[PDB]
């Protein structure tokens, strides 16, 4: 059947013995019903109510056949021993009790359901091809999903069965009852088997009806019942011995503790836990049927097998081709891979050789295998909320190849301790708080070991700068600290920034300029963004610094620009946007080298003419101002490309804009331009993407000029 | 499939057992109701005959019948059917004695599964057609399964013992049955005489009784006797077939009589017995399964699989070049060497990486163009014509011995070999490698590079010193000792010792009188005091003592002036002496990444210098006499403590390379245009030093 | 089979007791048919038409074999108690009534159809992979998603269809009540009339016109064997009745027309499973009495939160 696997050799032996016992009982009962009688003869000479036993002629009893039948019935009922009469029914009852005790294990609904579930999952595991692969240790998707579902079913089954020990308890109770029943059967049957005799003397006192008192009888099925009992006792003994062995099999070993030490030592998976209670009991019975089923079911229990199956499925879910389809590029135009919400890094990632930017985002406690050394071009590495665990060949290839490391964190333990052992590290952004107990810049104390750093971006909510960064700054060239509104204590400890070229204090809220800013001769990029400068007054001391070329003073509370700003000439990308400037002065146009001018979101009263003093100027953004007219001097400049002039109060553009040639992008949604001058359509580099313009005033233009622009767009 | 393992005797005995069961059941149902005795008392109380009146009731007659059925009828005549039933049930239970025990049943199932699977396999038909893709992989898997079956069954013999025990039990039971049945078959008779003493009841003592079912019981007993005799003859034939032929040995010579394959091993014990069983079923399975046993069949299948997977076009794709400008075939982790590889005759170099258990046939005689062989971590075998041809043709060899036996012993039968690359590792007992000291058979060997942890130079090198010229040894932290074996170098010209842990330059190097170059790489030379004998190396032009620990340089450098190449990069030198630059023939002088304090002016003597590297020094002063030496082609002064580049630098006409990277400079002079061979690439500097040239000089410099 | 799931331990125990009583009824019926007779000997000495019964020589009755057979038949029909004659037929009838009460739940087309629908979609929910997915708490197959949605809708439809009427619970309660009343009547009448199965029976049948004797003394051969069978049947009926009272106490212990999913909603993520009522509650109580895993695997379909997770995951 389906439960033959649960039955050991002793159980099936007892079943066969019980079947033979039932056959014996049926035979004995058939004989008892059919031809079991008594036939009795009266003792003619009787002395003291006993047979005196005082050619030959027959003794005449003068008894009818019916008197003989009455004598037979009475001496069968009253003087035959009850064992000889009811032995077949006794063996029938005993065999039925034995069969009921044996089948109560499979009959009781709770244990039957538990056994059915166990047998079903064991049979499904036995035919599972993933079991064959795990014994052998590239699989089908449905096969891997079936393996995962079977793993989860094994987990929930273990949680279901390990709580109770009813199955083992029921089997113990059945074995105990069988042993006790065997003992009682042997005792009473051996005691009473001698009472099955052939010659019985009956003294029934029916002299009133028959005429005699004592008769000697003869039981036909006596010596046949004496062998059927004696053969039955033998079987019981055998049964008992088998049952006794089963009882011994309960006592030498603990059936509620199945230690997998033998299996896990032989198998590669040496992490198989020891099961308990009922699950241990049926695994022990599986061993008694055939240990191969338990060996095959053992691989669906270890956690290392679960990890291997998850890795195999992940190689199927995340393949090299799918990664290439998702392959993207970063801001530095380098090949990046954004792995978001992954359980780990697939080896399909590491099979690459051309990857340069390995980005790891929110992967829980991953372990990096050495095959990263194959990613020959690897230079950047992005750790965002990722606890990274790495090994030594990986450290070697990163010490000889990796020159960038971008670490984002919200905890100290998310930051790994390996990242300080790189021998080529050059670019490095630490994002997240680096100030803690025994860990304030002591998370990252190995930044002395990194002697080639050149970029250091710190979004860390920082209150002080380490001196070791100042020591590294002999080769470091960019330090941008984001603190979300926390003032650092500079204290003129930044003057070792000889090689620093871009000091970018983002959201520093300084409101003042320390002397270390205008002491560092190599600084070229200076943006005091969101620092709430009411006044900027420290530009005069910048002339010792020969290299300043771009003052992007944006996103500030700057109320006014002093006229001394006219002293500068050498700036190019003068970005004074997002301020509170009342008006742009003519002094600001003494700067002849300006190539880019952004004055977005200001309170400029109007646009003066001296804006046309900017011949090399390429983009100009005076957006969100109060500006009405563009002068012809602005149109003498041939190099205007990006004119973000929108959301303004522009009355009109004078026709001298026909002097413009290099216009590329213009924004006019907004303004007050009554109708489009056709000169806006004249600009060659200005295309439909660049001419972001209203449609009706475009329709006011002649249709053939629009057709020429359209043909330039489409051809 | 269990019926296949049952021969004719097994099914014959089974059907005999069913017949015995039928006989026993029939006898039992006869004995239950039909079995009765009829008794009449003896000496009872135109001829008119009159019946004798016994004066007995029917009850007395039944009583007499019972007394005589019990105490006069023989027990055989009453219990013959039950004895038949019991004995035939014991026969039936013992009929499958060799089938029911789980280990033997598992062996039966495994063997029948294997035999059926190779029966369904078409590789058997393919191999039989050969002698007289996917399915190849399936055949290989079935072959390794057959080998696993050999490792799992052949060593045991429990099945044969169980079969012989079952047969002996059947024979002895049949002897017992025949004996007692023939002894007691005369007791089943019709007329019996019954002498029970029931005289006090019936009045008679002697009775004559008739067993009504005695003729039928006699016929049933004779039929059961006939069936038992047939069963016992069957079991006796089974025992005779068991014993007269040794079934612990199965011979495949009958297959060999018509099949050419002779590597087939003869299986024993369990395998032999159960193959005899399958032969008793039908010999076709055995003579067909013969082909799955031998190993040369597996080798042929492996070669066929290699040839199928590696078309010549795939080898065209694999074709590439190597470090010696030869046509290389990179073969990686292969099962063997295909003949399709040897079909290519334009091949100049063979690369075999961890392809072990490989035998080189005569077919390599196809490709005459070979000059290099890369036998990397692979145990290779050989054939006579291959020995002859690779003696005649092969010259360059590059092997890796990860294991000592992964070095094959036949490299040394050659003579034309010239280059040898002995990369790998070695143990403590270095001198015991007789594989090394057989290169006396090599006559043309000229290049020997041994990347291994070799502590003692073998006597092999001592023998082959006459024609050997180049040494390259990487010990990697292992101390090299026993340098007399390098003393008795005579004709050697190149010596590159890496990490040999040689504290001092031995007299071995000075015993060499024709050494073109010397390398003491990664060797802890704290002091150099044995240079006095270095004058004996007149051929010595190269002294590449770099990454070394030479703290100061003495006067002994005057012993040899033929020195040309001089690498002391990363040395411990503090101040150069006045005595280096006397040897004017020096052209190639290196002090890269040292820590020299300053350069004395005696550098002016080195005119024939063409390379002067002192990069990453602490030198704060460069005197103008090195700028006076115009033959100085390369001159690397990078990352020193110098101040200003020399304005009169255009005097150096032949200044090809001036590495002055990372030097603290201020402004480049305008006379770089006068320099004929100095570039921005040549004058590597920080970019803020590059930005300093006058505009007309930029116009003349962008056009060079 | 399919109905073994809705058979708790009391039901299977009563079924095994029923087949055992059927077996003893068949045995007793065969015994009554074949070997049930009574050997009657006339009382040669009489007193006021009663059996006086006051080298020995056997008493001569001058009765033929046929007169003896007539006396046997007349005393068997007249002065033998009806219990000792029709005990196996009564046992067979009582066993058939018990089996009919047990199996009428399976045979009545309305209740049988409801049971089949319940068993069918319980098996389908067991076979549903989303049962495993929900019990664990990724990628959904189109066919698997369609099957899951269809199973959810079938569960909702069937819950609406059966929670209105409790005919199955009422039928099961009526069957239990009928069985316990049957057991009470059986044990009462069998205990009352078991002492009338005697061996020696004195018969006074008035056949003196034919036989010549008035009173006879009879021996019933199958008297004590029938008494042993009656005692065995009494024991079996007592066991059946104790099981039936336990089943009735199971009904009256708690309202089987109101199942609360509180434990499962606390253990599992879905805590919005409604407290279902009436026939669905009874049918879930039965499978809880067989195996709580069925309710654990089936409660996920009732909850709307799992449907909310279904529609989100199907959309993905
Ligand atoms: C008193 C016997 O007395 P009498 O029969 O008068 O014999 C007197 C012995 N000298 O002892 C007993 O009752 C022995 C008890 C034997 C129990 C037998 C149980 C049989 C049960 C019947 C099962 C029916 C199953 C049918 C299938
Ligand atoms: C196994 C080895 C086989 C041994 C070969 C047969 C030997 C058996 C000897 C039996 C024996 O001698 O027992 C004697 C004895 C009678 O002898 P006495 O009363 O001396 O008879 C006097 C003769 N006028 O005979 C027996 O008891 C027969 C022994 C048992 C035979 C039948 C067993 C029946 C058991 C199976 C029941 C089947 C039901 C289904
Ligand atoms: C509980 C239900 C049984 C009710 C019994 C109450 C009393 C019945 C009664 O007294 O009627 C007598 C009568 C017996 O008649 P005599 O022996 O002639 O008795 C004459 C009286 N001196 O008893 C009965 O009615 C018998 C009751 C047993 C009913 C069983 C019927 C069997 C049904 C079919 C069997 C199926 C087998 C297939």
């Amino acid at each position: 059947p389906a439960y033959r696997i649960l039955k050991p050799w002793w159980d099936v032996f007892t079943d066969y013995i019980s079947i033979v016992m039932l056959m014996i009982a049926v035979f004995g009962g058939t004989l008892q019903v059919d031809q079991d009688k008594m036939i009795c003869l009266p003792c003619k000479w009787v002395t003291k109510d006993s047979c005196n036993d005082s050619g030959p002629t027959g003794i005449k009893y003068d008894l009818d056949r019916h008197q003989y039948n009455y004598v037979d019935a009475v001496c069968y009922e009253n003087r035959l021993h009850w064992f000889a009469k009811y032995f077949p029914y006794l063996v029938l009852l005993h065999t039925l009790i034995f069969l009921a005790c044996s089948n109560f294990w499979f009959k009781f609904p709770r244990t039957s359901s538990k056994l059915e579930h166990f047998v079903s999952i064991l049979l499904k595991c036995f035919d599972s091809p993933w079991t064959t692969r795990a014994l052998s240790e590239v699989l089908d998707k449905k096969e891997g999903e079936q393996a995962k579902a079977l793993f989860e079913k094994v987990k929930k089954f273990r949680t279901h069965v390990e709580e109770g020990d009813i199955v083992y308890r029921l089997y113990m109770r059945q074995t105990i009852i069988k042993v006790i029943k065997f003992a009682l059967i042997i005792c009473y049957t051996v005691y009473y088997v001698h009472n099955i005799k052939f010659d019985v003397d009956c003294t029934v006192d029916i002299e009133s009806l028959t005429g005699y008192r004592t008769y000697r009888c003869a039981h036909p099925l006596a010596t046949l019942f004496k062998i059927l009992a004696s053969f039955y006792i033998s079987l019981v003994i055998f049964y008992g011995l088998i049952c006794m062995y089963t009882l011994w099999w309960m006592l030498r070993r603990s059936l509620k503790k199945y230690s997998f030490e033998s299996i896990r030592e032989e198998s590669s998976y040496s992490d198989i836990p020891d099961v308990k209670n009922d699950f241990a009991f049926m695994l022990h019975l599986i061993d008694q049927y055939d240990p191969l089923y338990s060996k095959r079911f053992a691989v669906f229990l270890s956690e290392v097998s679960e990890n291997k199956l998850r890795q195999l499925n992940l190689n199927n879910e995340w393949t090299l081709d799918k990664l290439r389809q998702r392959l993207t590029k970063n801001a530095q135009d380098k090949l990046e891979l954004h792995l978001f919400m992954l359980s780990g890094i697939p080896d399909t990632v590491f099979d690459l050789v051309e990857l340069e930017v390995l980005k790891l985002e929110l992967i829980p406690d991953v372990t990096i295998p050495p095959s990263i050394a194959q990613l020959t071009g690897l230079k950047e590495l992005w750790l965002y909320h990722t606890a990274a665990k790495i090994e030594a060949p990986a450290l070697a290839f990163l010490r000889e190849n990796l020159r960038a490391l971008h670490i984002k964190f919200t905890d100290i333990k998310e930051i790994p301790l390996w990242i300080y052992s790189l021998k080529t590290l050059e670019e490095l952004h630490l994002t997240g708080n680096l100030s803690a107990e025994n860990n304030r810049y002591i998370v990252i104390d190995g930044l002395r070991e990194l002697k080639r750093l050149k970029v250091l971006r710190l979004k860390s909510n920082l209150s002080k700068l380490p001196q070791v960064v100042t020591d590294v700054g002999v080769h470091l060239q960019k330090l941008s600290i984001n603190n979300e509104g926390t003032k650092l204590i500079v204290l003129n400890s930044l003057k070792k920034m000889v090689n620093l070229t871009e000091l970018e204090l983002i959201r520093c809220d300084l409101e003042r300029i320390p002397h270390s800013i205008f002491s560092l001769h190599n600084l070229q990029e200076i943006d005091l963004k969101d620092n709430n400068l009411k006044t900027i007054e420290e530009i005069i001391s910048f002339q010792h610094l020969h290299r300043l070329t771009c003052l992007k003073l944006w996103y500030n509370h700057i109320a006014y620009i002093p006229i001394q700003i006219g002293n500068l000439t050498n700036l190019e990308r003068l970005y004074l946007n997002r301020n509170k400037i009342e008006k742009i002065p003519t002094q600001l146009f003494y700067c002849r080298k300006l190539r880019y001018l952004d004055l977005s979101h200001n309170n400029l009263t109007f646009l003066p003419a001296d804006i046309g003093l900017l011949q090399n100027l390429q983009n100009l953004a005076v957006t969100a101002n109060r500006i009405e007219a563009l002068p012809p001097e602005l149109f003498q400049c041939r190099k205007l490309r990006a004119l973000h002039l929108g959301n303004n109060v522009l009355q009109s553009l004078p026709s001298r804009v026909g002097e413009l040639t290099n216009l590329t992008q213009i924004e006019l949604r907004g303004n007050r331009l009554e109708c489009l001058p056709v000169e806006l359509g004249e600009c060659p580099l200005l295309k439909r993407s660049g001419l972001v313009v209203e449609e009706d005033l475009f329709s006011t233009l002649p249709p053939e000029v629009k057709e020429r622009l359209w043909r330039a767009d489409k051809e | 499939a269990f019926r296949v393992l049952k021969p004719w005797w097994d099914v014959f005995t089974d059907y005999l057992s069913v017949a015995m069961l039928m006989i026993g059941v029939f006898g039992c149902t006869l004995q239950v109701m039909q079995d009765k005795i009829i008794c009449l008392p003896k000496r009872v109380q135109t001829v008119e005959m009159k019946g004798l009146k016994t004066d007995l009731d029917l009850q007395q007659y039944s009583f007499i019948n019972q007394m005589c059925y019990e105490r006069a009828l023989h027990w055989y005549a009453k219990y013959f059917p039950y004895l038949v039933l019991i004995h035939t049930l014991v026969f039936m239970l013992c009929s499958n004695f060799w089938f029911k025990f789980p280990g033997s049943s598992s062996k039966i199932e495994h063997f029948i599964s294997i035999l059926g699977k190779c029966f369904d396999s078409p590789w058997t038909t393919r191999a039989l057609s050969e002698v007289s893709k996917k399915e190849g992989e399936q055949a290989k898997a079935l072959f390794e399964k057959v080998k696993k079956f050999r490792l799992h069954v052949e060593e045991g013999d429990i099945l044969y013992a169980m079969y012989v025990r079952q047969t002996v039990l059947k024979v002895i039971k049949f002897l017992i049955i025949i004996a007692y049945n023939s002894a007691l078959v005369s007791k089943v008779q019709f007329t019996v005489d019954c002498n029970v003493d029931i005289q006090d009841m019936t009045g008679y003592k002697n009775f004559s009784c008739n067993h009504t079912m005695a003729h039928l019981f006699s016929k049933l007993s004779f039929c059961y006797l006939c069936f038992v005799s047939i069963y016992g003859l069957t079991c006796l034939y089974t025992l005779y077939w068991l014993f007269y032929r040794s079934l612990r040995e199965y011979s495949f010579e009958y297959v060999r009589q018509e099949t050419g394959i002779d590597d087939i091993p003869d299986v024993k014990n369990d395998f032999a017995f159960m193959l005899h069983m399958i032969d008793q079923y039908d010999p076709l399975y055995s003579k067909r399964f013969a082909v799955f046993l031998s190993e040369v069949s597996e080798n042929k299948l492996k070669q066929l699989n290699l040839n199928n997977e590696w078309t010549p076009d795939k080898l065209r794709q694999k074709l590439q070049t190597n470090a010696h400008n030869r046509l290389e075939l990179p073969l990686i982790m292969l099962s063997g060497l295909p003949d399709t590889v040897f079909e290519i005759t334009e091949l100049q170099s063979l690369k075999l990486e961890i392809i072990k258990n490989v035998m080189i046939p005569a077919t390599i005689a196809q490709l005459d163009n070979l000059q290099e062989l890369c036998l990397h971590q692979c145990s290779v075998k050989i054939h006579s014509a291959a020995l002859s041809f690779l003696k005649e043709n092969l010259k360059v060899l590059s092997v890796k011995f990860d294991d000592m036996r992964e070095l094959p012993p036949w490299m040394y039968g050659l003579r034309n070999l010239e280059e040898l690359y002995l990369v790998g590792s070695l143990s403590h007992d270095i001198s015991k490698n007789v594989t090394l000291e057989s290169l006396r058979d090599l006559k043309s060997l000229k290049i020997l590079s041994i990347k291994s942890n070799v502590s003692k130079i073998p006597q092999a090198v001592v023998d082959v010193s006459s024609h050997l010229q180049k040494m390259c040894v990487h010990n990697d932290g292992t101390k090299l000792v026993m340098l007399n074996n390098l003393k008795k170098m005579t004709n050697l010209t190149e010596l590159e010792l890496v990490h040999c842990d040689l504290e001092r330059i031995p007299h071995a190097v000075f015993s060499l009188l024709s050494l073109q170059e010397l390398d003491l790489k990664e060797n802890n030379l704290k002091s150099i005091e044995e240079i006095v004998s270095f004058q004996h190396l007149r051929k010595l032009t190269v002294l590449k003592l770099w990454y070394n620990s030479i703290a100061y340089i003495p006067e002994h450098i005057k012993k040899l002036t033929s020195l040309e190449r001089l690498f002391f990069s990363h040395n411990k030198v503090e101040v150069l002496p006045s005595h280096l630059f006397l040897c004017n023939k020096i052209r190639y002088l290196d002090l890269s990444y040292n820590d020299i304090r300053f350069i004395p002016p005696e550098i002016g003597v080195l005119q024939s210098l063409q390379y002067f590297s002192i990069t990453c020094n602490k030198v704060e002063s460069l005197p103008d006499e090195l700028y006076f030496c115009k033959k100085l082609k390369t001159l690397k002064i990078g990352k020193n403590s110098l101040s200003v580049l020399s304005p009169k630098i255009g005097n150096l006409l032949f200044l090809s390379y001036l590495d002055i990277k990372g030097n603290h400079f201020e402004v480049l002079p305008p006379e770089l245009g006068d320099c004929r061979a100095l570039k921005r690439a040549g004058l590597v500097v920080e970019d803020a030093l590059f930005e300093t040239l006058p505009s007309d000089v930029r116009e003349q410099m962008k056009a060079d």
